[PDB]
């Protein structure tokens, strides 16, 4: 008997209404699991710089960063970093929305996303 | 060289053989082409071509000839019509034209046989076929009338449904603006294809009723004094009749299907066109009594009603007056009607003019001067509120 | 594959206007419902089929009518426009489960057949009936009385066509359409001018004006009301 | 009158139009080979016991306890709840059911529902 025999819409209605770190814990009981709670469903704290790598992993439309301190596929749109980690990993982006940057120096990767980036 | 170039496929394109076409034709509508070979050939031909202007202009240019040389031309189509029925429209059409420019002492002799092969034609499966051959009958009334109006005229007593509607049909052609020689033949003998015809059939009701607005349009002197044996006919016309309606339901969809929409819109356009010139000699009553049954009636008449009250707003206000209290609830049930949902987006902007038709139509005949009394006209909500400025 | 033998003669039975009860309505919306309640988005492969079957009816159909001429054509057109939107319709109803069913011609079912209906009228056939309505349109000038009901439901289509957005019913009918009325209009205009006084062309132009107002009342769009007039 | 009822196990019942009129497709507006009759029955309970539907987590406790008997309820009435095309329902089945899977760890939702990767997404969030 096997439970699992719904579509994924529903799924994706209760990720609607299911809490984020549960989800985000709960991710990994299978390789379906895991493969279908990367989409866009609520993506739309401590930052870390695997948890910049694992937000990069899924589609973001809107960023979230108030005070909290910081230490490759185009779907993703005070801390003080170097550049590699902040844009270095963005090469291109012209899908921004919202951003919060401050205390940061402009340079190639910056300027390069800034002159393709027209979402704004 | 014209034959020449029309013959030739290759590296011809249609404008050439198009202008061919046309000036052939009529360099052969003077001159007599009877000795020259190659013309029918090449003319049927040019019938069989992937382009509509090209079949009009054969089709016109192949009785061109025939006005100049009737006797050679004339049996020729005439046998070519019976013989071959996949090209017999464009030959009717040709007999048309000529019969259109054609002497009438020329084609007198054979009058005889261009009526009998339109009336053996005028039983057809093709509809346009029967139009067609209505039409080259009511062209061909217009000569020598005192002789064949009669042979019309006695077809009335047991012609079947096609022959009495292909009657009805010829004499709207004879009717023009201008005066014609046969206006008081016309004149004497319209009574009894009005009045003896008005309701033996469906398809008959119809065509008599066409006819009549094309009457009224054009002469209305023919009709001037039958209107009172007219009339109730009219009206009796003007109702709605539940033996047509065949509902189609699919599921929790229907579609309503009716027949007689055609004869009432008919008999609207009929009584609309009777403002123009025979609005004097009417009774007012039984023509806004009809007009408020109509206000209720199919979505396509509504608008023509709403026409009509816009009219009679500036003409006979005080009998509008009258029937002041009775011409806007129907008006407000317009305004007020609302739509069932998941229907879709344009049944959904369909009322947006209809609502906006009704809103014109009432502040049109708010214009009367001693229109002050107020049916409950003071309901400004949201919504209602914004068609007013959109009417102005 | 194991369930197209039903919701394939059922989808032919909708396109017949035969009549069909509430029993055949569900089992084919529970088709459709089971189909794409399969394991894992799931069901956007059945949109190839359908577009594939409306567009093999079409082109079916459309061989019977290539041949007719003007007052002809239109009557065919008009009497499949309203079987088909209706069909169309119907079928929208039954997808109803499928229609949020997608989140990415025109992506929806009665846009579908709308989209289908529009290449269908890309065709020659198309300018010939819309020759077909201006001829109409001068005979109602020359006096004769037609049938309005034939052009009603040819303009509503142009209406409906290219999702009001109107840019279907304005580069196809309403410019050629105003050039007709315009050269019309000043011939008539010159070849009165000539003969009779101007006291009987300011009657006559008086009433040309009511005539054209009742035109664009009765089966003209409501945005052709200002230009027109102007 | 009465809208159709039927199953596919030999059920057939009678609803009332009025009282089942609230939810989405009969007021649009039955083969239901997918649904129990006792959860379409509870479908009519509180269609008619929540005459305002919609066109732990805020979810009202009386409505829990007669649907509470084993795990397989639920998900056949979201089920039937996704083939009505009701959205009350729906969501508080939905909550109901992330309410159960929330408050343990993922092994235990594997236990009840039926490692390397496991390891992988423990150590690859500093948030969780």
């Amino acid at each position: 008997v096997s439970w699992d025999s719904l579509p994924d819409e529903l799924l994706l209605g209760i990720f609607s209404c299911l809490c984020l770190p549960e989800l985000l814990k709960v991710s990994g009981v299978c390789k379906r699991w895991y493969r279908l709670a990367s989409d866009e469903s609520l993506w739309q704290k401590n930052l870390h710089p695997d948890v910049t790598g694992r937000l990069l992993s899924q589609g973001v439309i809107a960023f979230r960063c108030p005070r909290s301190f910081m230490d490759s596929p185009f779907r993703v749109q005070n801390s003080v970093i170097e550049v590699s980690t902040l844009h270095g990993i963005l090469s291109q982006c012209s899908k921004l929305q919202n951003l919060s940057l401050e205390g940061l120096r402009l340079s190639d990767p910056i300027v390069n996303t800034l002159a393709k980036n027209s979402n704004l | 060289g014209q034959f020449i170039q029309d013959v030739k496929n290759s590296r011809s394109t249609d404008s050439i053989r198009l202008l061919a076409l046309l000036s052939l034709g009529e360099v052969g509508h003077h001159i007599d082409l009877s000795g020259q070979l190659e013309l029918k050939s090449v003319i049927l031909e040019a019938f069989s071509s992937p382009s509509e202007e090209v079949k009009s202009a054969a089709s016109y240019a192949l009785g061109s000839i025939s006005v100049g040389n009737l006797p050679e031309y004339l049996p020729f189509v005439l046998q070519e019509i019976t013989s071959q029925p996949k090209r017999q429209y464009l030959l009717l059409h040709s007999l048309k034209e000529i019969i259109s420019s054609a002497s009438v002492v020329g084609l007198k002799p054979y009058v005889e046989n261009i009526w009998a092969l339109l009336l053996k034609h005028c039983e057809c499966a093709e509809e346009g076929t029967r139009n067609v051959v209505a039409e080259c009958l009511g062209k061909l009334t217009l000569i020598d009338p005192e002789t064949l109006l009669p042979r019309l005229k006695g077809y009335l007593i047991s012609g079947s449904s096609y022959a009495r509607s292909s009657v009805v049909t010829a004499v709207k052609f004879t009717i023009s603006d201008h005066p014609q020689p046969i206006d008081p033949l016309l004149k004497n003998c319209i009574g009894d294809f009005l009045k003896t015809l008005e309701d033996p059939d469906l398809n008959v009701r119809r065509v008599a009723l066409v006819t009549f607005n094309s009457a009224a349009h054009n002469k209305p002197s023919l009709i001037r004094d039958l209107l009172d044996t007219v009339l109730p006919h009219l009206y009796n016309e003007t109702k709605v009749r539940k033996e047509l309606i065949r509902e189609v339901e699919m599921g929790p969809f229907k579609h309503t299907v009716d027949d007689g929409l055609d004869i009432r819109k008919a008999a609207f356009e009929c009584m609309y066109t009777l403002l123009d010139s025979c609005l004097d000699r009417l009774d007012i009553f039984e023509f806004l009594n009809h007009v408020e049954d109509g206000l209720k009636d199919h979505y396509d008449i509504k608008m023509l009603t709403f026409l009509m009250l816009v009219r009679l707003s500036t003409l006979c206000p005080s009998a509008v007056l009258q029937r002041l209290d009775r011409l806007v609830e129907p008006l407000r049930a317009t305004c007020t009607t609302k739509v069932k949902a998941n229907s879709v987006k344009q049944e959904f902007e369909k009322q947006d003019e209809l609502k906006r038709s009704a809103m014109r139509a009432v502040a049109a005949l708010l214009t009367i001067p001693e229109a002050e009394k107020s049916p409950l006209m003071s309901e400004f909500q949201s919504q209602i509120s914004s068609n007013p400025e959109l009417a102005a | 594959d194991q369930i197209w033998d039903d919701l394939r003669a059922g989808i032919q039975q909708v396109y017949t206007r035969q009549s069909m009860a509430k029993s055949r309505y569900m089992e084919l919306y529970t088709h459709v419902y089971n189909y794409c309640t399969s394991v894992h988005f799931v069901g956007l492969e059945l949109y190839k089929r359908l577009k594939e079957f409306l567009k093999n009816y079409l082109t079916n159909l459309l061989k019977d009518g290539e041949d007719l001429m003007d007052e002809s054509v239109l009557k065919f057109y008009t009497q499949q426009w309203e079987d088909y939107r209706f069909s169309s319709k119907v079928l929208n109803g039954i997808c109803a489960y499928l229609n949020r069913h997608w989140v990415r011609g025109i992506y929806e079912i009665y846009s579908l057949a709308l989209v289908t209906w529009r290449d269908c009228l890309f065709r020659p056939l198309n300018k010939q009936v819309t020759n077909a309505v201006l001829k109409l349109i001068e005979k109602e000038r020359n006096g004769e009385t037609i049938n309005t009901r034939l052009i009603s439901g040819v303009v509503q289509s142009y209406v409906e066509l290219g999702l009001p957005t109107l840019t279907v019913y304005k580069e196809s009918f309403e410019s050629q359409f105003l050039a007709d009325t315009e050269r019309f209009y000043t011939r008539e205009s010159t070849e009165f001018l000539q003969q009779n006084p101007v006291t009987e062309y300011m009657k006559k132009a008086e009433a040309r004006l009511l005539e054209e107002q009742r035109r664009v009342q009765v089966y003209l769009h409501e945005s052709t009301q200002d230009e027109l007039a102007r | 009158p009465s809208i159709k009822l039927q199953s596919s196990d030999g059920e057939i019942f009678e609803v009332d139009v009025e009282i089942a009129k609230q939810s989405v497709t009969i007021k649009t507006m039955v083969p239901l080979p997918n649904v129990n009759a006792a959860i379409l029955k509870k479908v009519i309970q509180w269609c008619t016991h929540h005459k305002d539907d919609p066109p732990t987590d805020d979810i009202p406790v009386w409505d829990q306890e007669f649907l509470k008997v084993d795990q397989g309820t639920l998900f056949e009435l979201i089920l039937a709840a996704n083939y009505l095309d009701i959205k009350g329902l729906l969501d508080v089945t939905c909550k109901t059911v992330a309410n159960m899977i929330k408050g343990k760890t993922p092994e235990e939702i594997r236990k009840t529902f039926n490692e390397e990767e496991e390891a992988q997404v423990r150590k690859e969030n500093q948030w969780c």
